[PDB]
């Protein structure tokens, strides 16, 4: 079902914030402070890769041909780089720090989140402040487009909006979860990262209380809760894909306990708590079937079907 | 095609009605061909260019004719793939550049024409019949196992004659038969020709509807219905019979009884073409015409514009109007507005558009396990389209994308 | 050591040519971004169908006053009509559970308005974008109220000459969180 | 939509009938084409449904239903194209627009 | 080796020899009739060439990533 294949980073070291894998299924980028380091797994080589950020990198962004790797820190910095031909691009447009961004899944737009409640847009070759999102009321952790077609941007942001935006004129579209208001007295929980799935049909929410819930954006309401049988951390979520009938999902706890549950029913047959054991953990991200992981010390475990 | 899916309560039109962008592109244009998606606009340029343009924010991706076949004079008509990945390009250099996107300035395969051209039409993405100027049949150019042999089939068979009938203008193939081939004359005829994909051609159907220079014949994508733009000031809407064996008869008749303008060019609506669009040639016709294709009546115009409009290009994903205006070079475009919705701030608003007398109920006064599946990819939008083909995208250049800074 | 030396001038001074980026007031932002402070503080450094017919194209977008506003994207003249106020019409009884209701749970908006003293408009699920404009004591918008074929619309004209993106204000008429201050500190 | 009432074939609320009577009895030329009286009637419904729209939208305004000639002047004087459309005329009975030159206001 | 730059500089000097000694005849591709809407091929030896001249502005530039990255390390 899920083994564990090799581990080579050590733990300790520098901030580690984002664990990135093409999608590819092979090159992968590792964001230590203000460094990336690329690990090819085919012939298990390392290569080092620094940038031109200031400041300790949060954004990464992989090409879906592989070509470039935009990044993001919180010097107003929006900085496109090449995987050997340099630094491309630097937008420096907004007025507030970023935490994460994604791309078009043609690959002309990185989109880009700013903390000063607007979202903007920037296209490679024109350069230009494209377009406003101004509607949120705190700072926006993660803007996930998904996976297959580049239409919808769904938004994650710290004080509880799951809202569902448009890319083509830049309006508000969808809101599944309300905001600090309609009970006013700190019941709704502040949310960490929304994330798509492979189809783009069901969404993604792992919150601040550390629930876990996959929402269908159509109808309004969610089809899925996975408990954890209170954070303080930005953690992030996949979905990792074997080739049978069940999708596992995975997010990282406070410490190194990373349980994954079934989607399709809803029991609790795997964990992977053998590592991780002092790291705490923020960045999760896969592969076909290779997927990563990584915390506040860099342990970069691969597994396997 | 998700954002139709979150746009309207659950009403799209089916044309739009306002005009929203306009590419400021001031070398002037010829042709304005879409993808077969909406992403990319193809725009056949006069001096020779081809400044293709993304169509999400206005400012250019390539252009065909940096490294070879660049146009020397104007580029006439383009179409597309299946897919979108190929581009075939007529144009007035003497010039049949089939370009593909994978290597995004550079062409694979010419021909130096005897002379210069009208219109390019593709059946497959390699095959592509080409209209020579002053010929009376329609050497049809295929890319075959070896690039070199353009086979230069003549569209005739070997007694025929449309002596009489000048030369062949316009050929456009059937959408849902893709081997029979629809070409009309330059004095009032009407051809097919079943290419068989060996070379024998039938002369199935023959026939003359009315004297004049046949500019353009148009296909409803049903292949039902078939539009006809003479040198005169009609539109002949005919419906098309083929099981091969074909007759026409006579649907519609569209005029503009008040200035009598020529049509330039005419185009159909996505599913069985219930709608056509056209694009007036004199001065002051400032504006696209609509048609209910059934009843006959002047049921919209795309008021919009301030030139006259010459080409005319209706992708259906987007549902999009792009129009050269030809007076300035300035390409028009026509979209769907899509209002903004406050019933997306909370997940309980509601936009109601009258004070509603809500009944006085009783509760006023008082104190899982579905089927998931993750793995398909969608199958049909709110449009009804192909769609689950996974398109030909146009990758950036990333040759020469890190010189871009300095000196184009 | 000889590699990173020479690599040194790549960000030593070439980092003080690169690291141009400052464009804002330069706000206390020394705290990792791995330690992930929470910072719950309300800071704001940005910048703060009979009748259908007959309106304007004015947009909401985040208010220079409050949460929401309306924005009217064209120059409005005089006395124009901006928009009908459209919602529900519930009599004063019904209307007085659901002024208390709304603010057990706790939202906290007057989300109703008055035709007549019997019947409100509530505008809190339902409504128009009428709503969203907010108080300001100094006027830019009243709202008289006229009959259209018996029942009576409520129709919100202007003041003054509203440009393109001046934010409209409206009196209620029963603090002042406008920032003006030619006005009263208070809504009463 | 129907056959007799030519108006009813084009549409329109204005008769067609009466207006192809008077641009042959009012000798304005010759021959009058039979498309055009379909246009004449078309222009004066049009120019009479511009001025009754905005003659009862500031019918609404004054709270009145029906619409006195004091309301045809506020809705021609107000609105620039009626006004130069009806730049010499003078509506009988119907006041002027309500302006002061602001030299006059006062400190 | 130098497996990492030398795929630029065959394709630098792609510009100066594989386009060279292909794009060269085109200039006795005048040369059938003697030593103009008919062949009004001349232009292009210095208008679609034009680019070709102004290509050395850019094939160095690719020449000159090295530059940067072989001091950078
Ligand atoms: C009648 S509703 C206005 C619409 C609401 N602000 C909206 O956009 O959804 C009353 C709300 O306006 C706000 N408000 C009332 N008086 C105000 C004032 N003088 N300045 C700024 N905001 C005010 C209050 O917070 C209250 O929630
Ligand atoms: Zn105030």
């Amino acid at each position: 079902m899920l083994q564990f294949d090799k581990q080579v980073l050590p733990a300790s070291g520098k901030i580690s914030t984002s664990c990135q894998i093409s999608p590819d299924g092979e090159l992968i980028a590792i964001c230590q402070n203000t460094d990336m380091l690329v690990y090819e797994i085919s012939s298990s080589k390392m290569m080092k890769l620094t940038t031109t950020h200031k400041e300790c990198i949060n954004c990464l962004c992989w090409s879906p041909d592989s070509k470039c790797i935009a990044s993001g820190s919180e010097d107003f910095t929006v900085e496109i780089t090449h995987i050997i031909y340099g630094r491309i691009r630097r937008l420096m447009g907004h007025t507030a720090p970023v935490i994460s961004i994604c791309y078009n899944n043609k690959g002309n737009i990185l989109c880009s989140s700013s903390m000063d409640e607007s979202i903007k847009e920037w296209h490679v070759l024109s350069g230009t402040a494209l377009k406003t999102m101004s509607a949120h009321s705190d700072a926006v952790v993660s803007i996930d487009i998904p996976k297959f077609d580049s239409s919808i941007l769904s938004s994650g942001s710290y004080d509880g909006l799951i809202r569902i935006f448009d890319t083509e004129s830049g309006h508000c579209l969808k809101t599944l979860t309300y905001d600090k208001d309609w009970i006013a007295e700190d019941g709704v929980v502040p949310i960490s990262t929304v994330k798509f799935s492979r189809n783009g049909k069901f969404l993604l929410v792992k919150s601040l209380d550390n629930v876990v819930k996959l929402w269908e954006y159509t109808r309004g309401t969610v089809v899925r809760t996975f408990l954890w049988p209170k954070l303080k951390y930005n953690c992030g979520l996949e979905l990792i894909y074997p080739q049978g009938k069940d999708p596992l999902v995975i997010s990282g706890n406070d410490s190194g306990s990373m349980c994954v549950w079934n989607v399709y029913s809803k029991n609790l047959v795997q964990k992977i708590d053998e590592k991780h054991r002092n790291s705490p953990l923020i960045s999760i991200s896969a592969s076909y079937d290779k997927v990563a992981t990584l915390s506040l010390n860099g342990e970069c475990n691969l597994f396997r079907v | 095609a998700n954002l139709l899916l979150q746009d309207p309560f659950g009403v799209l039109k089916e044309y739009p009605e306002k005009l929203t962008h306009t590419l400021e592109v001031p070398v002037a244009a010829v042709c304005v061909k879409f993808s077969p998606r909406g992403d990319y606009l193809a725009v056949g340029c006069s001096n020779g260019a081809i400044i293709i343009y993304d169509m999400d924010s206005l400012k250019p991706i390539a252009m065909l004719g940096t490294h070879s076949g660049a146009h020397t004079r104007s580029v006439q008509s383009v179409c597309w793939s299946n897919d979108g990945r190929y581009l075939w390009s007529s144009g007035r250099d003497w010039y049949a550049k089939l370009w593909d996107m994978t290597q995004p300035t550079k062409c694979f395969q010419q021909y130096k024409f005897d002379g210069p051209l009208w219109s390019c039409h593709v059946v497959r993405w390699n095959v592509c019949i080409v209209t020579v100027v002053e010929e009376p049949t329609a050497y049809v150019l295929t890319l075959t196992d070896r690039q070199n042999a353009f086979h230069c089939f003549p569209l005739l068979e070997q007694d025929q004659d449309i002596s009489g009938h000048g030369y062949t203008l316009v050929a456009c193939p059937h959408p849902t038969i893709e081997s029979i081939i629809i070409t009309g004359t330059s004095k009032g005829w009407i051809n097919a020709f079943q290419l068989d994909l060996e070379d024998k051609i039938r002369c199935c159907y023959e026939e003359k509807i009315a004297n004049a220079n046949i500019k353009q014949i148009i296909i409803s994508p049903s292949g039902t219905r078939i539009a006809i733009n003479g040198s005169d000031r009609t539109i002949r809407q005919y419906q098309l019979i083929v099981e091969h064996s074909v007759s026409i008869e006579l649907e519609h008749k569209y005029q503009d009884i008040i200035n009598r303008l020529q049509w330039n060019t005419i185009f159909f609506s996505n599913h069985s073409g219930e709608y056509l669009v056209a694009s007036a040639h004199g001065s002051s016709a400032h504006d696209l015409y609509l048609w209910e294709t059934s009843s006959g009546s002047l049921v919209r115009v795309l008021e919009g514009a301030d030139e006259e409009l010459l080409d005319i290009d209706w992708n259906f994903y987007s549902m999009r109007i792009a129009s050269n205006g030809f007076e300035s070079g300035w390409v028009y475009m026509w979209s769907i507005v899509i209002p903004p919705k406050w019933s997306a701030l909370a997940p309980d608003f509601e936009e109601v558009e009258e004070n509603i007398d809500y009944q006085e109920k009783e509760n006023e006064f008082d104190i899982e396990e579905i089927a998931i599946d993750l793995c398909t990819p969608e199958k049909y939008d709110v449009r009804g389209n192909d769609i689950s083909m996974p398109s030909f995208v146009i990758p950036i250049d990333y040759e020469g994308v890190i010189i871009q800074q300095h000196w184009a | 050591y000889q590699q990173i030396e020479q690599n040194g001038i790549i960000r030593d001074n070439q980092i003080a040519l690169n690291e141009k980026e400052f464009d804002s007031t330069l706000a206390s932002t020394t705290g990792s971004f791995i330690a992930e402070g929470f910072k719950k503080i309300p800071d704001k450094l940005k910048s703060s169908n009979q009748l259908t017919k007959r309106k304007k194209p004015v947009t909401f977008a985040r208010s220079a006053i409050h949460n929401w506003g309306l924005y009217a994207l064209e120059p409005i003249a005089a006395k124009e009509m901006i928009i009908e106020y459209v919602g529900e019409s519930i009599r004063q009884p019904v209307a007085e559970m659901r002024e208390k209701r709304y603010i057990k749970s706790g939202i906290g908006s007057s989300y109703l308005f008055r035709i007549d003293e019997n019947t409100v408009i509530d505008a809190t699920k339902r409504g128009g974008i009428a709503r969203f404009i907010n108080h300001c004591c100094e006027p830019s918008c009243t709202a008289k109220i006229i009959k259209v074929d018996g029942r009576k619309r409520i129709v919100i004209y202007a003041l003054r000459d509203i440009g393109t993106n001046e934010e409209l204000t409206y009196d209620y008429k029963f603090p002042c969180l406008c920032g003006a201050p030619s006005c009263k500190g208070f809504l009463n | 939509a129907k056959a007799k009432t030519r108006s009813s074939r084009a549409g329109l609320q204005f008769p067609v009938g009466r207006v192809h009577r008077l641009l042959r009895k009012g000798n304005y030329a010759e021959r009058v084409g039979a498309g055009a009286p379909v246009y004449l009637a078309a222009v004066l419904e049009y120019l009479t449904a511009e001025i009754l729209e905005l003659a009862g939208n500031a019918a609404r305004d004054n709270k009145k239903t029906r619409i006195i000639p004091r309301h045809l002047q506020l809705a021609v004087r107000n609105d620039e194209e009626l006004n130069k459309l009806l730049g010499r005329v003078t509506i009988a009975q119907g006041g002027v627009l309500p302006n002061i030159q602001s030299v006059l206001l006062p400190k | 080796k130098l497996s990492k730059l030398n795929e630029e500089d065959a394709v630098i000097e792609k510009y100066v020899n594989w386009i060279g000694e292909v794009n060269e005849r085109l200039s006795p591709h005048f040369n059938q009739p003697t030593g103009w809407i008919t062949l009004s091929q001349n232009d292009l030896s210095e208008q679609k060439d034009s680019l070709e001249n102004v290509k050395r502005r850019l094939d160095l530039l690719i020449s000159v990533r090295t530059n940067q990255l072989r001091i950078s390390f």
